[PDB]
């Protein structure tokens, strides 16, 4: 599912700029 | 045609009053802007009380201010640290903003000053938290959720374009939740006055635009870019484009494919495809009518705009707050020691702080 997919992505937490 | 005569006066109506109030705000924000001010507080007016927030961009600390009781939220930034990481023009720029505009979800300023070793923003204390807290806890918001939130940002990004200034760094981590519900928008370091066209690489992957990645000269429409990612974030609980590595979400970006959840309404999705447009030419926002494709889309229909303006609208969600020196809302950090050296420290550097 595209939740799952968003999980496995491990970028779930706070994101830092570039 | 879609309005009626009634309906189509008051909507122009409505679109020349914002015209007259952008045309003073104006004028108020660059007698500001040409005059900063300076040294309004000093570091012995708080007690330091809890760190709010820590990372590259310095510090944010929880202070109360002695005599009132008023407690606020305190950037420190070390004038060493900054000059090494090479970020002077953006931590004077990001100061004389914030000194600068004035709206109802810009976070205000309240004091500033700078010591021997560091450079502090006194500004609104915002019990709330990050929206991104509340967003991954409660898994996503509701349609008419996200929406009061996003037209908020909708009212802050045409105010700040007016004023010719991009924002560039939106994102749930970068909205605070105030005491009524409403959004504040507090970071301001990679914001910039672009009339016309600017080319740096800054941002964050799931939110740059796709003339970004590209190397591309671009304008204020990556701002609205970026409120595509972010309604589409709240509505579903994650973004539109996202991977393992930045460059697979790149990849995404710029492919001009972008897919929904089976729960997400048609007026949402057209109006996502609209700000999700790859094409310069076809995004809402960038085109002849400006801001006026978002505010009147299906999708924004029941907003009542002045009343959001006015924060006259019930908020759908209001954040835990028992006191005014509640920080439940916020992470608990190592508690880290204010030095202030004998010595002073770049000061040709930050003379015009
Ligand atoms: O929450 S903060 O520490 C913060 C900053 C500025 C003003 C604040 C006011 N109240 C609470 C927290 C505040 N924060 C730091 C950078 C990350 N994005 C969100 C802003």
């Amino acid at each position: 599912t595209x939740y799952a997919d968003f999980i496995a992505s491990g970028r779930t937490g706070r994101r830092n700029a570039i | 045609g879609h309005m009626g005569n009634a309906a189509a006066a008051k909507k122009g109506s409505e679109q020349e009053s914002v015209k007259e109030f952008l045309a003073k705000a104006k004028e108020e924000f660059l007698k500001k802007w040409e005059s900063p001010s300076q040294n309004t507080a000093q570091l012995d007016h708080f007690d330091r009380i809890k760190t709010l927030g820590t990372g590259s961009f310095g510090r944010v600390m929880l202070v109360k201010h002695k005599e009132t009781g008023n407690h606020y939220a305190m950037k420190i930034l070390d004038k060493q640290k900054v000059v090494k990481l090479k970020q002077i023009e953006h931590t004077l720029n990001e100061k004389r903003i914030l000194q600068a505009v004035n709206f109802p979800f810009l976070v205000k300023l309240e004091f500033s000053f700078k010591d021997n070793s560091n450079l502090y923003m006194v500004m609104e204390y915002v019990p709330g938290g990050e929206m991104f807290s509340h967003l991954r806890r409660i898994g996503r918001f509701s349609e008419p959720h996200a929406r009061f939130y996003a037209a908020q940002i909708v009212l802050t990004f045409e105010y700040l374009h007016s004023l010719d200034l991009i924002y560039r760094d939106l994102k749930p981590e970068n909205l605070l939740i105030d005491q009524q519900g409403y959004i504040q928008v507090t970071d301001f370091g990679f914001a910039k006055r672009v009339k016309g066209r600017t080319w740096t690489l800054c941002g964050t992957p799931e939110y740059l635009a796709p003339e970004i990645i590209l190397s591309k000269g671009y304008n204020k429409a990556v701002d609205w870019w970026a409120l595509g990612v972010l309604i589409y974030e709240m509505a579903a609980g994650y973004p539109p484009f996202f991977a393992d590595q930045p460059i697979q979400i790149y990849e995404k970006i710029v492919s001009g494919k972008v897919r929904f959840p089976s729960h997400f309404s048609s007026d949402l999705k057209d109006l996502l495809r609209n700000l999700l447009q790859v094409d310069l030419t076809k995004r809402f926002g960038n085109l002849k009518n400006g801001v006026n494709d978002i505010k009147n889309h299906k999708w924004f229909a029941t907003t009542d705009w002045i009343a959001i303006y006015q924060r006259k609208v019930e908020a759908p969600f209001i954040p835990k707050f028992k006191g005014p020196g509640d920080t439940s809302n916020f992470d608990d950090y190592e508690e880290e020691e204010i030095r202030v050296s004998i010595n002073e420290k770049c000061g040709k550097e930050f003379t015009e702080f």
